[PDB]
């Protein structure tokens, strides 16, 4: 793997945040 | 309340804005070469440094880039700083520049041999914003920070005194933690764990989840749209008065600003100008950590993965020469804008209602809502 696994949210909108 | 919070903050900006001009004028730099971020950097660190020197600065030749290698009075740059700022510190001006290099290096660098050795999973990167911000930075500063990046701290902390003064530090950066959680439980085991005078693997243990909740059950975290000191010097200088006209670092004041910089930068020979361009952008916002969906919807064009990025970083490495060296303009335009949150969102769609703004709705008026199904390229940055 070594990579990301989890979206850290930078903006206010309507978005799935995935993981 | 738009007076203090718009104004004052416009203040730190406008200090930032005069003395990137002071400090141009005295490297007798041209407007070309007060533009290029390689050197707005090198004066943003010999600045910070002197506040807590020499450094690398380009000059145009007939064709060619050179490279100086110069040195200041560490306190000739306190004195310019203060004289910019009133005599005042403006801890903040610091901060801020504090954070903008920050924001880089969550963009430009993956911090996996630290997170590892601190005994944290390398897949927890978009946990660690502000990993690099040093802890001089402010009480402003801190709240920009991740809950993986708090954790890495305690962790090595506790790790070298399990292994005075000292513990009004834990419990505050806790406390911190602590305020990083929005849910009950979160909230509440934050405590079970500063309970501990010497917390031993039973805390270094249990952290390490929460840290891990977080990816689920994310925390409130500011971010914070830092632009480089000659974004600010360069609208200074054309008249923008900020403290006076006001100023934001999470609405859109930020991207209009970057609507109108001409931002140029060092670029190696083999190297995307277009890709370079990304990098710099997703340091204006602290975008690093974000889902690559929706940066790329705002920003107007692809917003590719770091792996597929082409660019090793923005400074420039003593190794490296001049003679196959040249300069590109940078892209920092973005297509809509944001409110920058803190939020993590909490139950699946998070902020439900919330939409992105046109460039020309000053005011947070009518929002935009983003619909995904698209043929996109990936969600993870890293």
């Amino acid at each position: 793997s070594s990579g990301q696994i989890s979206i850290q949210p930078t903006f206010s909108v309507q978005r799935n945040l995935p993981f | 309340n738009a007076t203090e919070i718009r104004a004052s903050v416009g203040k730190m900006i406008d200090g930032i804005g005069r003395f990137y001009i002071q400090m141009c004028t005295e490297l007798k730099l041209s407007d070309y070469e007060g533009r290029l971020i390689q050197n707005s950097l090198t004066i943003e660190r010999m600045v910070l440094s002197a506040f807590d020197t020499g450094g690398p600065i380009y000059r145009r030749v007939d064709g060619k880039w050179r490279r100086e290698l110069i040195l200041y009075d560490k306190e000739e740059i306190r004195r310019i700083w203060r004289q910019a700022n009133n005599g005042d510190d403006a801890t903040a001006g610091l901060t801020h520049m504090m954070i903008w290099h920050s924001n880089l290096n969550d963009a430009t660098y993956q911090r996996t041999r630290a997170l590892v050795r601190t005994g944290m999973d390398p897949r927890m990167c978009s946990l660690m914003q502000g990993s690099t911000l040093p802890r001089r930075s402010g009480a402003a500063g801190a709240a920009v920070k991740g809950v993986g990046t708090m954790v890495m701290e305690l962790i090595r902390m506790i790790k070298r005194g399990i292994n005075r003064r000292t513990r009004i530090a834990y419990e505050r950066m806790c406390n911190i933690l602590k305020g990083k959680f929005q849910t009950a439980a979160q909230r509440t085991m934050v405590d079970q764990v500063r309970e501990s005078r010497n917390p031993g693997n039973a805390e270094f243990e249990d952290l390490i989840f929460l840290a891990r909740s977080a990816l689920i059950l994310r925390g409130s975290v500011a971010h914070k749209s830092c632009l480089p000191a000659c974004v600010y010097g360069s609208a200074v200088a054309s008249g923008y008065d900020f403290e006076r006209e006001g100023y934001s670092l999470v609405g859109i004041d930020p991207f209009r600003l970057l609507q109108n910089s001409q931002v140029y930068s060092l670029i190696r020979p083999n190297e995307n100008p277009a890709h370079k361009s990304q990098l710099v952008w997703m340091a204006c916002h602290s975008a690093a950590f974000e889902d690559l969906r929706v940066s790329s919807f705002i920003r107007g064009t692809k917003v590719v993965p770091r792996g597929k990025l082409s660019t090793r970083g923005v400074q420039i490495a003593s190794n490296e020469n001049m003679e196959t060296m040249e300069s590109s303009t940078l892209e920092l335009r973005s297509r809509y804008w944001a409110i920058r949150t803190r939020s993590g969102g909490n139950t699946d769609v998070s902020f439900q209602g919330r939409g992105v703004f046109e460039l020309s709705d000053e005011k947070a008026t009518s929002p935009i809502v983003p619909s995904f199904d698209m043929s996109n390229e990936g969600s993870y940055f890293f």
